């Protein structure tokens, strides 16, 4: 009986990090589950914990990505992208476990003379295969992110027609100007290893090409922003990076 | 225990002339599904909810027996063995897809069945041994070694003509629910793609097989698995490529479409 | 439309029991409305 | 003993028997059971969750364009836009979504269906096209005169990008088949066609894009069933997997 | 659950020399049958109600199993099938034909039995396959067929020379009662004579058969259908010619009679 | 466990057997009953109706003029009409009935029959006739002062069309054979003889139809019952149906 | 003259169970007498 | 007799089963179970030394 | 009868700076384990008790069947026997050798199966013997022997080709208990060393098995032993090398090492 | 974390039942703090 007016502006803070946005699409919060800390009952690792909190749960912005006319789409592993990054990325090198959820605000602004419509995914444990298995720079590709060779399949021989199942935005030129998610943690087991399991993978799929009132038209970028909720990690020891 | 849910029903709905309320209008870009209902859509009839959604319920889609291995004992050896994955045969494995987390108990059933070199049935009575090979344990390798005892390991012992063996086992992950996929590797300080997607906590082990007499015939063990007491989690679109292998999900994706084509978008 | 089974079960282990006859109510919602500000 | 009268069925094997067999592990402890979001209890709980349709399968054109109906400013007036066979039957757009997919592991179904469009084009771009669902016994409508005597929704384009068109369960029978089996003439269960028609027309303001698009959604609704398990016949196997 | 009901008694009558009540006097052209009892035509004594009823309950008239189908699995290909219908056999065929409207369950039973090339009995034991097969499901084509792994479809094994196999459906109808008689066509925009007095409705598809190893000797399948919790509607004058197809009523019609001819009216 | 002993009759399958077998869709819920006209609990209540005999059996007779008995102005005294002889059992007239063909379903019966007759002449035409019924022991009623000492019904013509012969149980056994069986005898359970005569004369009006007819219809009453169930002998079939 | 038998199913579906031996009484007056205005 | 349905499993035998068979000899009685130091009850007891 | 008991749990620790109270500091030479729990070592979290130890149960770890005799019945006597003891097998014989006494029931399975002078499976259907001579009673000398009327002494009859036949035994000993393993000798006024370590209260006797009728083929009879109402006492350190004889616990003992050896203690 | 099982014997000796499901708790103490004066 409507659906668009004050839903529109929003202000996310996190730690020292706030977000504005004056075209937005309301909150998606992930199978309406909000981040959470382990339970004393499905907890198993015997040590306490660090709970790092504000110097890790704040927002991170990656570089950009230019939106061009044979793009095909991009994706990010979580925790991957941000394992190397500020004190979140320090934590989880230290720790042999970690757990967290993510607050993800993907932003892309164009002008009342563009049309095109990306696609914005929270998939959970994507796991990635093409006419070959994927070698790590494919299914770890870091800060960097890595990018859709057969989008239509969703890289895992699945639908993109059929990934709305997944919690997801649509960024549609006409009407916003950015998508935002809020994820809790998912695994089968109640902790696990940053760098060797990604829980959740960002994917951003160009479903409507980008199109302008000329045959020119700037520079159009995409910008990726996430922020780890509610994490806490055991098994402290030395630093480990990568699982190479 | 009873299943008797009911899908929903209609009520009766008049004529609307409103400068205010607008059910048909939606915004997608939420991510959140249509809201509009029959009822503010036509003028509608009231219905009595008459229907069941029980064949529908997770425990009754996987309640019920399929194959899932297909061991062969040839008459040299008399002894073959099943690596325990549900992902040898297509159509199960296609059914679990639907979802990213499963956890559930499983009934076997073996049947098994005698043939001679040309594949045709044969008359071959002996009894059959099943043991099952946890991790670590020691494997037989002939259908003589002293594996057999079956000391610690479980066995079933079954006649070739005999009625079907059969057997139910708990929830064995080392997790708290199986996973059907998994966005990770199987070691660390190892990255190599036939360990990407591998999940170690799934492989419960083998199933070893002989018969307690050198075989006189073929004899081919049929392993069939019932999924029952399910639970499930998060829901995954499912698979449309067909599968090539075992392990991963590789698809030969040639053509890049699932339904047919079509002249017009005009005309059928 | 209803179907109420009998539990019954000759056997010490949960596992040896069959299929749970039990219906429980779906709740779509965490899929088809996961939006955090709920408008109708 | 106590004296018995072992019947037909004695050990016969059925694939869909609820008996209870003997524990190979009768003292075996699980895992305990944490907690994991998004429990499904129902298939149906994703059957009511909107996918895109393969809408786009005119021959020549190869994935993720599939996936966008053309719309674009007319030089004719009552143009026609769409045209899909009400069918949760093989082959299809309607078959390879999520609410199609899930029909090919099941025979017979009942419900309503509900389709949101969503326009791609710039916000300067207006219009307003009719979508319309035909009960059948005949074929499908060959004008827009024709279409409006049926079930529609006049949508117009503006800050709300869709619109939402009702398929109402409108059958003889309680219960329709999914399959159109030619063989045991199943196209008796036919169910009707959808068509979409410009009502006014697309337009834009000078040198704008002169083609957009319209995403097609797909989902069951509340009073919707499936029956009967089937297998997919899509899913094949030519060898054992290794 | 009780069967108790018995048939109508007689009361003692006696002289009537009545100026108005006549019972005898009928008029059938109100299309209603005879107001007239033993009573009121003859001076009647008294008989106490002795006799049941219950043999002659629809239940109990449907209610015992009758040869429905009889596929027979040729040795080359080790397969064979069976649409669903009781319209090949006509003992029960033209026991339902009393009705117009039915609404059932049904029992099947299977009896499985290897011959020779000259159809002698001969011993063969092997296990077979029996699966349903609902419209849309892929068909098996070989004995090999990956169809076979009966993932969603549902199957029953059963030994060869086992006691025969059975189980029980429910009423599966799209409609609310399968119809004997259909006076319309299949298919809409169609008129054609083979799609008349056809309703998909009753038809839920196909039983395939299999052995599980390729077969020595011939195997014939018999399927028994027993008819249960019954209910009927609208009886019709039964069938009287011969049933000449099994997907019409068709009949020959040489002589236009059905009971016997005899010289006169007036002698026997 | 439970030390049993099975015994004879051991996976022996009789077809009348009432076992309760195992559900191959035991989650399957079935559409729902509705209500339809005409629901039938007992074949008896059809057994009730009345239903045309194909009484004008004579050789050279072809349907539908089978159904009509002939009656005609004499020119003698005391004449006959009909004869029928009283069995359930294959051949004859009442075989063809709904009765009749219902006992081909039976083995054994019990009960009153009861015999409508309409007469089809003009409205001027009239008429009385005797109808009876004759007790076994002997053959056919010769001449009609034999017949009237039996069970008996005078009709008068007028503007009530019909008569009802009532035919009551008058066994010794408490039940019959259907069957006439030579083999065992079963001519041991005869019935009697039905017959009809001219009680006065048809008379007509000058140049009015010298012959008009007689409708034969037939039903069970309230104390009818049918016992052991057999198998029809005219519904055969020499190969599979296709 | 009035067999009175045993439920008793050992099954969850109600097709399982076996023949219902309950006698209904019959109506024929739905056949005998469909007449409006009836008379006797 | 009592009319039943033997299914599959059946004459099957399982090493970890725990079903209760004949006893050969249904008279026999046992020798007085005496106090011995050192029950074990679980190999955990083991374990943890 | 319930198994629920669970494992311990943990509870939250924080630090300690105490010059008294010092848990990481032990004495083993009072022969007495560590007493430092994890909460007094490191800084710890609530962890809720979630796992059980049925598993670990004397019950559940010697609850099930192994083979323990292997008899083989000849053609041309018809006549074997076993001499009954678990020391023949090594897989049980090493479980039970973590207790020095074990009180307990047993459940005997028999398992016959017949084969060719090749060893490879044939058919043979008779029924077979089964007698307990107990110490004193006389041996049978043939398959025709009068000692198989079997008056006194109990027998078990069944097919060659039938069910494995079964039955239970109470704790017989004339011990309280019985000895896995003793340091004494089994005779006064001898000191012979194949009479040291020999229990004779263990030796309750012989199996002897015979067919009905003369053997067509071989047919090998294997005899499996479930441990049952077990109760054990005294745990010792368990067997590590291999058992050479089945009297006796001698051992080959070459390199005195039981675990694999490595280049540096620095470095695996 | 708690299989509950059925006694029930059909047969006259104890020998003749199943294995016990019941769980006796453990107590590790004759053999991890086998001294006398008892120090923590
Ligand atoms: C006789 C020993 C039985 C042990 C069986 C454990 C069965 C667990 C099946 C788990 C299948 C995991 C899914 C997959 O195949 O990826
Ligand atoms: C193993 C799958 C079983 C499915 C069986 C459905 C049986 C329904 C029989 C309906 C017969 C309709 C009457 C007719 O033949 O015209
Ligand atoms: C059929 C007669 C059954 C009599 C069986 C008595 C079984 C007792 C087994 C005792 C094993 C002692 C341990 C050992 O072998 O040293």
């Amino acid at each position: 009986e409507a659906c668009g007016y004050s839903d529109r502006v929003a202000q996310l803070t996190l730690g020292n990090s706030t977000i504005t946005t004056q075209e937005a699409a309301n909150i998606c919060v992930a199978y309406g589950c909000w981040p959470a800390k382990l339970s004393d009952t499905d907890a198993t690792s015997v040590d306490k914990p660090t709970e790092p909190g504000v110097s890790a749960d704040r927002f991170y912005t990656l570089r950009s990505k230019p939106w061009q006319a044979d793009s095909k789409g991009w994706y990010w592993k979580l925790p991957d992208a941000l394992n190397n990054t500020g004190m979140f990325g320090q934590n989880a090198q230290f720790h042999y476990l970690y757990r967290g959820g993510w607050a993800v605000h993907v932003q892309c602004n164009a002008t009342k003379f563009h049309q095109g419509t990306l696609l914005v995914l929270a998939i959970p444990e994507h796991q990635i295969a093409t006419q070959e298995q994927p070698a790590f720079d494919r299914t770890m590709p870091g800060s960097e992110g890595g990018t859709f060779q057969e989008p239509f399949w969703l890289e895992d021989g699945t639908s993109l027609g059929n990934s709305l199942i997944y919690p997801h935005q649509w960024i549609n030129l006409r009407t916003n100007n950015s998508a935002t998610l809020i994820l809790p943690y998912v695994n089968a087991i109640p902790m696990d290893s940053a760098i060797r399991h990604s829980n959740w993978t960002l994917a951003i799929i160009p479903v409507a090409p980008l199109k302008y009132a000329a045959e020119t038209t700037p520079l159009v970028p995409i910008t990726v922003t996430i922020a780890p909720m509610e994490t806490e990690y055991n098994g402290l020891r030395r630093a480990i990076a990568s699982n190479q | 225990q009873a299943a008797g849910a009911l899908v929903a029903g209609t009520s009766t709905s008049t004529h609307s002339v409103a400068t205010d309320s607008t059910p048909a209008l939606q915004a997608a870009e939420t991510g959140a599904t249509s809201t509009a209902r029959d009822e503010s859509m036509i003028e509608t009839r009231t219905i009595v909810p008459t229907h069941g959604i029980h064949e529908t319920s997770v425990e009754s889609f996987f309640g019920r027996s399929s194959l899932v291995g297909m061991p062969l004992l040839a008459t040299g050896t008399s002894i073959t063995h099943w690596r325990i994955d549900f992902r040898e045969f297509v159509q199960l494995r296609a059914k679990m897809s639907w979802f990213t987390y499963m956890r559930f108990d499983v009934e076997f059933t073996i049947i098994a069945t005698s043939s001679t070199g040309q594949n045709v049935t044969t008359e071959q009575h002996t009894t059959y041994q099943v043991m099952y090979v946890p991790p670590g344990a020691p494997v037989p390798s002939n259908q003589d070694s002293f594996q057999w005892q079956s000391g610690c390991n479980p066995s079933v012992f079954a006649d070739t003509d005999g009625p079907p063996a059969q057997f139910s086992v708990p929830f064995m992950s080392s997790a708290n629910a199986y996973s059907t996929v998994y966005d990770g590797y199987a070691r660390f300080m190892d990255t190599d793609p036939d360990r990407y997607g591998i999940l170690p906590s799934n492989f419960l082990g083998f199933m070893y097989f002989r018969t307690l007499e050198d075989a006189a015939h073929q004899v081919r063990f049929r392993i069939y698995a019932k999924i029952k007491h399910t639970s499930c989690w998060i829901p995954r679109a499912p698979r449309q490529a067909p599968y090539k292998k075992r392990y991963n999900l590789v698809f030969s994706g040639d053509s890049d479409r699932i339904c047919s084509n079509r002249a017009s978008l005009t005309s059928y | 439309s209803t179907i109420n089974y009998n539990n019954i079960n000759y056997y010490s282990h949960a596992a040896s029991a069959a299929q749970n006859k039990q219906d429980f109510t779906q709740d779509p919602s965490k899929f088809t409305q996961p939006i955090a500000d709920v408008i109708k | 003993g106590l004296p018995t009268k072992p019947g037909p069925g004695s050990y016969q094997f059925m694939t869909t028997d609820e008996d209870c067999s003997p524990c190979i592990l009768p003292d075996f402890q699980p895992t305990p059971e944490i907690f994991i979001p998004g429990k499904v209890n129902n298939l149906l709980e994703i059957a009511q969750v909107e996918s895109i349709l393969e809408a786009n399968n005119r021959e020549g054109v190869e994935g993720v364009e599939r996936y966008v109906i053309p719309v674009s400013v007319q030089d004719a007036l009552d143009a026609q836009i769409y045209a899909l066979r009400l069918e949760l039957g093989g082959s299809g757009p309607l078959s390879s979504s999520l609410l199609g997919t899930l029909a090919k592991h099941y025979t017979q179904w009942s419900g309503s269906v509900e389709i949101t469009c969503m326009f791609t084009g710039t916000f300067m771009t207006t219009g307003k096209v009719l979508l319309a669902y035909t009960p059948p016994g005949g074929d499908m409508p060959r004008n827009r005169e024709e279409a409006m005597l049926g079930t529609h929704v006049i949508w117009d384009f503006g800050l709300q990008s869709s619109i939402t068109l009702v398929i109402p369960w409108i059958s003889a029978s309680h219960f329709r088949g999914v399959s159109n089996d030619d063989v045991l003439n199943y196209q008796y269960y036919a169910a009707g066609h959808v068509t979409i028609w410009y009502q006014t027309n697309m337009v834009i303001p000078p040198g704008f894009p002169n083609t957009a698009g319209i995403i097609m959604m797909i989902a069951a609704q509340p009073n919707f069933s499936f029956r009967i398990q089937k297998d997919r016949e899509d899913m094949t196997q030519t060898a054992i997997l290794q």
